Protein backbone atom coordinates (compact mmCIF):
# COMPACT_ATOMS: atom_id res chain seq x y z
CA UNK A 1 2.04 -3.13 -0.88
CA UNK A 2 0.00 0.00 0.00
CA UNK A 3 1.20 3.51 -0.82
CA UNK A 4 0.22 7.22 -0.83
CA UNK A 5 -0.70 7.69 -4.53
CA UNK B 1 -11.37 11.34 -1.67
CA UNK B 2 -7.88 12.96 -1.66
CA UNK B 3 -7.07 10.87 1.47
CA UNK B 4 -7.03 7.45 -0.41
CA UNK B 5 -4.27 4.83 -0.03
CA UNK B 6 -3.47 2.66 -3.09
CA UNK B 7 -2.55 -1.04 -3.49
CA UNK B 8 0.20 -1.00 -6.10
CA UNK B 9 -0.36 -4.61 -7.37
CA UNK B 10 -4.18 -4.39 -7.59
CA UNK B 11 -4.54 -3.63 -11.33
CA UNK B 12 -2.11 -6.38 -12.38
CA UNK B 13 -3.82 -8.86 -9.96
CA UNK B 14 -7.23 -7.99 -11.49
CA UNK B 15 -5.87 -8.53 -15.03
CA UNK B 16 -4.27 -11.86 -13.97
CA UNK B 17 -7.65 -13.01 -12.58
CA UNK B 18 -9.56 -11.87 -15.70
CA UNK B 19 -7.05 -13.95 -17.78
CA UNK B 20 -7.69 -16.97 -15.43
CA UNK B 21 -11.46 -16.54 -16.05
CA UNK B 22 -10.78 -16.42 -19.81
CA UNK B 23 -8.54 -19.60 -19.60
CA UNK B 24 -11.32 -21.49 -17.83
CA UNK B 25 -14.00 -20.03 -20.09
CA UNK B 26 -15.82 -18.43 -17.14
CA UNK B 27 -18.40 -15.70 -17.95
CA UNK B 28 -16.99 -15.22 -21.50
CA UNK B 29 -19.79 -13.58 -23.48
CA UNK B 30 -18.51 -13.24 -27.05
CA UNK B 31 -16.78 -15.33 -29.71
CA UNK B 32 -14.47 -13.39 -32.09
CA UNK B 33 -14.17 -15.16 -35.45
CA UNK B 34 -10.97 -14.62 -37.49
CA UNK B 35 -11.56 -16.64 -40.67
CA UNK B 36 -11.39 -20.34 -39.55
CA UNK B 37 -10.41 -19.61 -35.89
CA UNK B 38 -12.65 -18.71 -32.89
CA UNK B 39 -11.58 -16.83 -29.75
CA UNK B 40 -13.74 -16.62 -26.61
CA UNK B 41 -13.41 -13.40 -24.59
CA UNK B 42 -15.13 -10.87 -22.30
CA UNK B 43 -16.67 -7.88 -24.08
CA UNK B 44 -15.62 -5.47 -21.29
CA UNK B 45 -11.95 -6.50 -21.59
CA UNK B 46 -12.03 -6.07 -25.39
CA UNK B 47 -13.67 -2.59 -25.02
CA UNK B 48 -11.10 -1.56 -22.39
CA UNK B 49 -8.21 -2.47 -24.79
CA UNK B 50 -9.37 -1.69 -28.30
CA UNK B 51 -10.96 1.31 -29.94
CA UNK B 52 -12.60 -1.00 -32.54
CA UNK B 53 -14.21 -3.21 -29.88
CA UNK B 54 -15.26 -0.15 -27.85
CA UNK B 55 -17.08 1.12 -31.01
CA UNK B 56 -18.64 -2.30 -31.69
CA UNK B 57 -19.97 -3.02 -28.19
CA UNK B 58 -21.30 0.53 -27.59
CA UNK B 59 -23.43 0.16 -30.77
CA UNK B 60 -27.11 -0.34 -29.78
CA UNK B 61 -27.45 -3.40 -32.09
CA UNK B 62 -23.92 -4.95 -32.00
CA UNK B 63 -23.73 -4.80 -28.15
CA UNK B 64 -26.14 -7.80 -28.14
CA UNK B 65 -24.25 -10.00 -30.60
CA UNK B 66 -22.63 -13.16 -29.22
CA UNK B 67 -20.41 -13.61 -32.36
CA UNK B 68 -18.29 -10.92 -34.09
CA UNK B 69 -16.64 -11.72 -37.44
CA UNK B 70 -13.42 -9.80 -38.18
CA UNK B 71 -12.29 -8.69 -41.67
CA UNK B 72 -10.88 -11.76 -43.64
CA UNK B 73 -7.54 -9.92 -44.14
CA UNK B 74 -6.89 -10.25 -40.34
CA UNK B 75 -4.33 -12.90 -39.46
CA UNK B 76 -5.56 -15.29 -36.65
CA UNK B 77 -2.08 -15.62 -35.09
CA UNK B 78 -1.83 -11.79 -35.08
CA UNK B 79 -5.21 -11.59 -33.36
CA UNK B 80 -4.20 -14.33 -30.84
CA UNK B 81 -1.05 -12.35 -29.89
CA UNK B 82 -3.05 -9.15 -29.36
CA UNK B 83 -5.80 -10.93 -27.37
CA UNK B 84 -3.06 -12.38 -25.10
CA UNK B 85 -1.57 -8.88 -24.78
CA UNK B 86 -5.01 -7.47 -23.76
CA UNK B 87 -5.24 -10.04 -20.92
CA UNK B 88 -1.59 -9.99 -19.73
CA UNK B 89 0.22 -6.76 -20.83
CA UNK B 90 2.75 -9.05 -22.60
CA UNK B 91 3.25 -8.86 -26.39
CA UNK B 92 4.94 -11.81 -28.11
CA UNK B 93 6.56 -9.72 -30.86
CA UNK B 94 8.85 -11.69 -33.24
CA UNK B 95 10.48 -11.14 -36.67
CA UNK B 96 8.05 -13.71 -38.15
CA UNK B 97 4.89 -12.09 -36.75
CA UNK B 98 5.58 -8.30 -36.48
CA UNK B 99 3.91 -7.30 -39.77
CA UNK B 100 0.73 -9.29 -38.90
CA UNK B 101 0.74 -7.94 -35.28
CA UNK B 102 1.12 -4.34 -36.52
CA UNK B 103 -1.64 -4.73 -39.15
CA UNK B 104 -3.95 -6.30 -36.54
CA UNK B 105 -3.19 -3.56 -33.95
CA UNK B 106 -3.96 -0.83 -36.55
CA UNK B 107 -7.34 -2.49 -37.28
CA UNK B 108 -8.15 -3.00 -33.58
CA UNK B 109 -7.08 0.57 -32.88
CA UNK B 110 -4.40 -0.25 -30.31
CA UNK B 111 -1.92 2.64 -30.77
CA UNK B 112 0.70 1.61 -28.15
CA UNK B 113 1.20 -1.73 -29.93
CA UNK B 114 1.33 0.02 -33.35
CA UNK B 115 3.99 2.39 -31.97
CA UNK B 116 6.34 -0.40 -30.64
CA UNK B 117 5.93 -2.36 -33.96
CA UNK B 118 6.98 0.77 -35.89
CA UNK B 119 10.01 1.21 -33.60
CA UNK B 120 11.17 -2.45 -34.01
CA UNK B 121 10.70 -2.32 -37.81
CA UNK B 122 12.59 1.03 -38.04
CA UNK B 123 15.51 -0.41 -35.96
CA UNK B 124 15.90 -3.31 -38.51
CA UNK B 125 16.00 -0.95 -41.58
CA UNK C 1 6.72 -16.99 -25.14
CA UNK C 2 9.84 -16.09 -23.08
CA UNK C 3 10.64 -13.39 -25.70
CA UNK C 4 7.63 -11.10 -24.75
CA UNK C 5 7.90 -7.33 -24.18
CA UNK C 6 5.53 -5.76 -21.62
CA UNK C 7 3.63 -2.43 -21.53
CA UNK C 8 4.02 -1.28 -17.93
CA UNK C 9 0.83 0.90 -17.84
CA UNK C 10 -1.48 -1.64 -19.53
CA UNK C 11 -3.12 -3.16 -16.42
CA UNK C 12 -3.85 0.24 -14.84
CA UNK C 13 -5.19 1.57 -18.21
CA UNK C 14 -7.51 -1.48 -18.48
CA UNK C 15 -8.80 -0.91 -14.92
CA UNK C 16 -9.31 2.83 -15.64
CA UNK C 17 -11.38 1.91 -18.73
CA UNK C 18 -13.43 -0.72 -16.85
CA UNK C 19 -14.21 2.00 -14.23
CA UNK C 20 -15.26 4.38 -17.11
CA UNK C 21 -17.62 1.64 -18.41
CA UNK C 22 -19.02 1.24 -14.88
CA UNK C 23 -19.49 5.10 -14.53
CA UNK C 24 -21.45 5.19 -17.78
CA UNK C 25 -23.33 1.99 -16.96
CA UNK C 26 -21.97 0.22 -20.05
CA UNK C 27 -22.29 -3.61 -20.14
CA UNK C 28 -22.93 -3.80 -16.36
CA UNK C 29 -24.63 -7.14 -15.79
CA UNK C 30 -25.45 -7.30 -12.08
CA UNK C 31 -27.02 -5.15 -9.36
CA UNK C 32 -25.61 -5.69 -5.82
CA UNK C 33 -28.21 -4.79 -3.18
CA UNK C 34 -26.96 -3.64 0.26
CA UNK C 35 -30.16 -3.05 2.25
CA UNK C 36 -31.75 0.10 0.68
CA UNK C 37 -28.85 0.84 -1.76
CA UNK C 38 -28.16 -0.64 -5.25
CA UNK C 39 -24.77 -0.84 -7.00
CA UNK C 40 -24.38 -1.72 -10.69
CA UNK C 41 -21.20 -3.60 -11.61
CA UNK C 42 -19.54 -6.16 -13.92
CA UNK C 43 -19.56 -9.74 -12.61
CA UNK C 44 -16.04 -10.41 -13.98
CA UNK C 45 -14.57 -7.44 -12.08
CA UNK C 46 -16.28 -8.54 -8.83
CA UNK C 47 -14.97 -12.15 -9.31
CA UNK C 48 -11.44 -10.87 -10.03
CA UNK C 49 -11.45 -8.86 -6.73
CA UNK C 50 -13.45 -10.84 -4.20
CA UNK C 51 -13.41 -14.43 -3.05
CA UNK C 52 -17.13 -14.16 -2.13
CA UNK C 53 -18.13 -12.93 -5.61
CA UNK C 54 -15.87 -15.54 -7.26
CA UNK C 55 -17.80 -18.23 -5.27
CA UNK C 56 -21.19 -16.68 -6.14
CA UNK C 57 -20.68 -16.27 -9.90
CA UNK C 58 -19.02 -19.70 -10.39
CA UNK C 59 -22.15 -21.32 -8.86
CA UNK C 60 -24.20 -23.00 -11.65
CA UNK C 61 -27.44 -21.29 -10.46
CA UNK C 62 -26.19 -17.93 -9.05
CA UNK C 63 -24.04 -17.20 -12.16
CA UNK C 64 -27.34 -16.36 -13.97
CA UNK C 65 -28.77 -13.98 -11.36
CA UNK C 66 -29.01 -10.30 -12.31
CA UNK C 67 -29.51 -9.20 -8.64
CA UNK C 68 -27.45 -10.30 -5.59
CA UNK C 69 -28.62 -9.32 -2.10
CA UNK C 70 -25.86 -8.97 0.53
CA UNK C 71 -26.25 -9.80 4.24
CA UNK C 72 -28.26 -6.96 6.03
CA UNK C 73 -25.35 -6.43 8.49
CA UNK C 74 -23.24 -5.05 5.55
CA UNK C 75 -22.85 -1.29 5.60
CA UNK C 76 -23.64 0.33 2.15
CA UNK C 77 -20.93 3.02 2.53
CA UNK C 78 -18.43 0.22 3.38
CA UNK C 79 -19.51 -1.66 0.27
CA UNK C 80 -19.29 1.54 -1.87
CA UNK C 81 -15.68 2.13 -0.70
CA UNK C 82 -14.68 -1.46 -1.54
CA UNK C 83 -16.44 -1.38 -4.95
CA UNK C 84 -14.51 1.84 -5.76
CA UNK C 85 -11.30 0.12 -4.61
CA UNK C 86 -12.03 -2.87 -6.93
CA UNK C 87 -12.30 -0.50 -9.93
CA UNK C 88 -9.44 1.93 -9.07
CA UNK C 89 -6.92 0.33 -6.62
CA UNK C 90 -7.67 3.31 -4.29
CA UNK C 91 -9.16 2.74 -0.81
CA UNK C 92 -10.80 5.71 0.92
CA UNK C 93 -9.92 4.57 4.46
CA UNK C 94 -10.92 7.02 7.24
CA UNK C 95 -11.33 6.94 11.05
CA UNK C 96 -15.13 7.15 10.58
CA UNK C 97 -15.36 4.24 8.12
CA UNK C 98 -12.49 1.80 8.96
CA UNK C 99 -14.56 -0.62 11.08
CA UNK C 100 -17.27 -0.86 8.37
CA UNK C 101 -14.62 -1.20 5.58
CA UNK C 102 -12.81 -3.97 7.51
CA UNK C 103 -16.06 -5.86 8.26
CA UNK C 104 -17.12 -5.57 4.59
CA UNK C 105 -13.67 -6.72 3.32
CA UNK C 106 -13.78 -9.78 5.64
CA UNK C 107 -17.23 -10.70 4.23
CA UNK C 108 -16.17 -10.10 0.61
CA UNK C 109 -12.99 -12.06 1.25
CA UNK C 110 -10.55 -9.30 0.27
CA UNK C 111 -7.50 -10.09 2.47
CA UNK C 112 -5.22 -7.20 1.39
CA UNK C 113 -7.84 -4.66 2.49
CA UNK C 114 -8.43 -6.59 5.78
CA UNK C 115 -4.65 -6.52 6.41
CA UNK C 116 -4.26 -2.69 5.94
CA UNK C 117 -7.37 -2.07 8.16
CA UNK C 118 -5.80 -4.21 10.91
CA UNK C 119 -2.53 -2.25 10.59
CA UNK C 120 -4.25 1.19 10.82
CA UNK C 121 -6.38 0.08 13.81
CA UNK C 122 -3.30 -1.38 15.59
CA UNK C 123 -1.34 1.90 15.05
CA UNK C 124 -4.17 3.88 16.84
CA UNK C 125 -4.21 1.54 19.92
CA UNK D 1 6.47 2.48 -21.81
CA UNK D 2 7.58 -1.01 -22.98
CA UNK D 3 10.05 -3.13 -21.01
CA UNK D 4 11.71 -6.58 -20.78
CA UNK D 5 9.56 -8.21 -18.05
O1 LIG E 1 -15.46 5.82 -21.43
C1 LIG E 1 -14.60 5.61 -22.27
N1 LIG E 1 -14.00 6.57 -22.97
C2 LIG E 1 -14.21 7.98 -22.71
C3 LIG E 1 -15.35 8.53 -23.52
C4 LIG E 1 -14.12 4.24 -22.57
C5 LIG E 1 -14.47 3.15 -21.86
S1 LIG E 1 -13.68 1.76 -22.48
C6 LIG E 1 -12.92 2.78 -23.66
N2 LIG E 1 -12.08 2.30 -24.59
C7 LIG E 1 -11.64 2.93 -25.77
C8 LIG E 1 -12.32 3.94 -26.40
C9 LIG E 1 -11.78 4.59 -27.50
C10 LIG E 1 -10.55 4.26 -27.96
C11 LIG E 1 -9.79 3.25 -27.34
C12 LIG E 1 -8.48 2.93 -27.76
C13 LIG E 1 -7.76 1.99 -27.10
C14 LIG E 1 -8.28 1.34 -26.01
C15 LIG E 1 -9.53 1.61 -25.58
C16 LIG E 1 -10.34 2.57 -26.22
N3 LIG E 1 -13.25 4.03 -23.61
O1 LIG F 1 -9.12 -19.02 -11.62
C1 LIG F 1 -9.14 -18.49 -10.52
N1 LIG F 1 -8.54 -19.00 -9.45
C2 LIG F 1 -7.68 -20.16 -9.50
C3 LIG F 1 -8.45 -21.43 -9.29
C4 LIG F 1 -9.84 -17.21 -10.28
C5 LIG F 1 -10.36 -16.44 -11.27
S1 LIG F 1 -11.04 -15.01 -10.61
C6 LIG F 1 -10.55 -15.56 -9.04
N2 LIG F 1 -10.79 -14.86 -7.93
C7 LIG F 1 -10.73 -15.30 -6.59
C8 LIG F 1 -10.85 -16.61 -6.21
C9 LIG F 1 -10.68 -16.98 -4.89
C10 LIG F 1 -10.37 -16.07 -3.94
C11 LIG F 1 -10.20 -14.71 -4.27
C12 LIG F 1 -9.82 -13.75 -3.33
C13 LIG F 1 -9.61 -12.45 -3.69
C14 LIG F 1 -9.78 -12.06 -5.00
C15 LIG F 1 -10.16 -12.96 -5.95
C16 LIG F 1 -10.39 -14.31 -5.62
N3 LIG F 1 -9.96 -16.71 -9.01
CL1 LIG G 1 -2.46 -0.59 -27.02
CL1 LIG H 1 -7.92 -7.22 -1.59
Amino acid sequence: AWVIP
Amino acid sequence: ADSCIQFTRHASDVLLNLNRLRSRDILTDVVIVVSREQFRAHKTVLMACSGLFYSIFTDQLKCNLSVINLDPEINPEGFCILLDFMYTSRLNLREGNIMAVMATAMYLQMEHVVDTCRKFIKASE
